[PDB]
């Protein structure tokens, strides 16, 4: 099935405080009002980067696997939550042919009513995780609105990733190198954005570097 | 008239450098300060990754009989950083410690470990009479002397 | 190493040409004429300045020159 | 003899920090940035993942110390034009010097809204413009002769 | 008042521009390249800035 990205999938693109200000940037961002695939555990392409969103009631969604072949020929990212703790690893895993949870190694780590939004990209050898958690009250779609995912994790993997799968609704879209204009409040948080290629009004707002323009 | 000639600029009084708390040390204690060291026919190896590597402590410490760097100068190690690193550890006769260098020859350098002539790393040895040695002999330790 | 603004043991510690060198460098193998009389420096507290020389001496080693010896020829 | 080999990005040598100081010009570094500036306390609220903070035109103006979870204003280390106020050399070799915008300290001294003036006498009378300074101030060479600085006169006043 | 603020902001922004150099940050040409190479990069930033 397919649904709408709306104005979601913006995140803080660098570790920099900006406030009361309208900043232009180019990075792998979710294109505004693009179609996102909707799922109620297939292997998926990763492309240049993933936007992934999971909607929750009972802690159904535990994590993901990322890599290329995903069966011990080469290194492969595992990201999991089990019962009361997160586990992350990158080994040459002999994963199952179709993995699920009941009710050579080089890196390892251990620690609808809700929406949990994530962005993943691998650049210059580093895996970047950005995410946001919120309460929600919707079943059929992502709630139309805006928020920014803060970075949480920055891992020097260096392991080529071209595909991924989910571990157990959820929604998937793909990042693209589009220019975004980003509005920061006095507190230093991103409160709005303009996808500078969406429509000629967005082309105008990003040419003029303003969220609002005169006649 | 009034003229503009050059510019006043206060100069900096002192140099201040700042980094995080120096946590996430490499566990060199599991490699240099342990209760047990390896039999040379089957020497131990350990990963070094995701860590602050205190090479400074090793270089300035008095506990070593020989220490050398085999493709780098030992003063640089405290500023240097690496992709992946491995420790190896083992126990030898003093007349056969003389096989630990890049491209050297002998029964250990043929059949019990090998370093390239292009080897990169820091290599170290110390007396263990008080620790390893036994009044009858360390027959738990072996060399794979005869190997084709 | 014998060129303007180079780097390496000689260009740092034993024979340095300025960024503003002006001259010609002319060289040939002497394997057919040259011998551990020929020393060079391995260690120093800092780089020498362009066209510096020195007479303090452990920081030096001999070149392996013999008529048997291309990069290891004199 | 016991032996260890350490054969050679995630494995880095121990980076040394200096002790922190405030309200002085310093040659600073924090983690991955370097400069000349004054490190000072601030009321700014950066998000926990933010480490630098920025002005409107690309310039760092705040940082979060990597050991101390409070935000610093970084203020540029102070600077200004040095302007020399002189009568013509066919009069005298005395001069007064204007350190622009700086307020009389960082440098017979007179603070003005044009900057700190040094070597000119602040006179309570107003006079015409002879040498201009800015912000209503002029200066002139007058009698026991010296450079004097004062608020200039727009004219003789007249209730009609 | 807008144009005399905009030409200043434009001229400040041209400090971030690379002008064909390795980077626009002056310490990070110097603390990376040796002077024979660093001068050929800084001659770019000087020709650009000027
Ligand atoms: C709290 C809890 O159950 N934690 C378990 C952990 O002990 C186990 O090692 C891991 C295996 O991946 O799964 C999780
Ligand atoms: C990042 C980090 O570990 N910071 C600690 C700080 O919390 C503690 O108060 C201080 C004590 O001197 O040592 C350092
Ligand atoms: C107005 C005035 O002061 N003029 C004098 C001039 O008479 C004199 O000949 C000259 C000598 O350099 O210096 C000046
Ligand atoms: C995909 O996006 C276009 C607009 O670009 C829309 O017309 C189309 O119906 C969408 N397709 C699906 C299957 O959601
Ligand atoms: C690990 O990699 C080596 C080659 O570097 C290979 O020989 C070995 O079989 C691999 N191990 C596993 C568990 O696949
Ligand atoms: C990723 O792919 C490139 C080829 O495009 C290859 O050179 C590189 O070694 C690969 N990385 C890993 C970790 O296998
Ligand atoms: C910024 O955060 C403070 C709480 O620390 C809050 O009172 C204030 O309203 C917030 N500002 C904005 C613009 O949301
Ligand atoms: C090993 O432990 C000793 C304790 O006496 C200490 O002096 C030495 O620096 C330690 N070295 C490492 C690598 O831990
Ligand atoms: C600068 O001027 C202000 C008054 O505007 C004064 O309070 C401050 O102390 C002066 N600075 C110095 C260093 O004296
Ligand atoms: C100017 O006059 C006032 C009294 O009206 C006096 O307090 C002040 O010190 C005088 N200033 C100068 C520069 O003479």
């Amino acid at each position: 099935a397919y649904t709408n990205s709306f104005t979601r999938g913006v995140y803080y693109p660098d570790k920099v405080f900006r406030s009361s200000v309208l900043h232009s940037t180019q990075d792998l961002f979710l294109p505004f009002f693009s179609n996102v695939t909707w799922f109620h555990n297939p292997v998926l392409p990763f492309n240049d980067g993933v936007y992934f969103a999971s909607t929750e009631k009972s802690n159904i969604i535990r994590g993901w696997i990322f890599g290329t072949t995903l069966d011990s020929k080469t290194q492969s990212l595992l990201i999991v939550n089990n019962a009361t703790n997160v586990v992350i690893k990158v080994c040459e895993f002999q994963f199952c042919n179709d993995p699920f949870l009941g009710v050579n190694c080089t890196f390892e780590y251990v620690s609808f009513k809700n929406l949990r939004e994530f962005v993943f990209k691998n650049i210059d050898g580093y895996f970047k995780i950005y995410s946001k958690h919120t309460p929600i009250n919707l079943v059929r779609d992502l709630p139309q609105g805006f928020s920014a995912l803060e970075p949480l994790v920055d891992l020097p993997i260096g392991i080529n990733i071209t595909r991924f799968q989910t571990l157990l609704a959820y929604y998937v879209g793909y990042l693209q190198p589009r220019t975004f204009l980003l509005k920061y409040n006095e507190n230093g948080t991103i409160t709005d954005a303009v996808d500078c290629a969406l429509d000629p009004l967005s082309e105008t707002k990003c040419t003029l570097k303003s969220f609002t323009v005169e006649k | 008239g009034i003229y503009q000639t050059s510019n006043f600029r206060v100069q900096p009084t002192e140099s201040i450098v700042r980094f995080p708390n120096i946590t996430n040390l490499c566990p060199f204690g599991e490699v240099f300060n342990a209760t047990r060291f390896a039999s040379v026919y089957a020497w131990n190896r350990k990963r070094i990754s995701n860590c602050v590597a205190d090479y400074s402590v090793l270089y300035n410490s008095a506990s070593f009989s020989t220490f050398k760097c085999y493709g780098v100068s030992p003063t640089k190690l405290n500023d240097l950083c690496f992709t992946n690193v491995y420790a190896d550890s083992f126990v030898i006769r003093g007349d056969e410690v003389r096989q630990i260098a890049p491209g050297q020859t002998g029964k250990i350098a043929d059949y019990n470990y090998k370093l390239p002539d292009d080897f990169t790393g820091c290599v170290i040895a110390w007396n263990s009479n008080n620790l390893d040695s036994k009044v009858g002999g360390n027959y738990n330790y072996l060399y794979r002397l005869f190997r084709k | 190493q014998i060129a303007p603004g180079q780097t390496g043991k000689i260009a740092d510690y034993n024979y340095k040409l300025p960024d503003d060198f002006t001259g010609c460098v002319i060289a040939w193998n002497s394997n057919n004429l040259d011998n551990y009389n020929y020393l060079y420096r391995l260690f120093r507290k800092s780089n020498l300045k362009p066209f510096e020389r020195d007479i303090s001496t452990f920081p030096l080693q001999s070149y392996g020159f013999q008529p048997t010896n291309v990069g290891y020829q004199p | 003899y016991r032996v260890v080999v350490l054969s050679f990005a995630t494995v880095c040598g121990p980076k040394k920090s200096t002790n922190l100081v405030k309200n002085k010009c310093v040659n600073f570094n924090f983690n991955g940035l370097t400069g000349t500036g004054v490190l000072t306390e601030s009321n700014k609220k950066f998000l926990p993942f933010q480490q630098f903070g920025r002005d409107i035109a690309d310039t760092t103006d705040a940082v979060r110390d990597p050991q101390t979870l409070e935000i610093l204003d970084i203020t540029p280390c102070s600077f200004g034009g040095v302007s020399v106020i002189t009568p013509g050399t066919n009069t005298s070799n005395q001069v007064a010097v204007l350190y622009q915008d700086v307020n009389c300290t960082e440098v017979n001294v007179f603070q003005t809204r044009a900057g700190c003036l040094i070597g000119a006498e602040h006179v309570n009378n107003s006079y015409e413009c002879d040498i201009p300074i800015g912000a209503g101030i002029c200066a002139s060479y007058q009698t026991s002769q010296s450079i004097i600085a004062y608020t200039m006169s727009l004219g003789a006043e007249n209730s009609v | 008042v807008n144009q005399n603020a905009q030409a200043l902001n434009t001229l400040v922004k041209q400090l971030s521009s690379n002008f064909g150099a390795i980077s626009s940050v002056l310490n990070d040409i110097l603390s990376r390249l040796d002077p024979p190479e660093a001068e050929v990069q800084i001659d770019r930033l000087i020709t650009g800035r000027l």
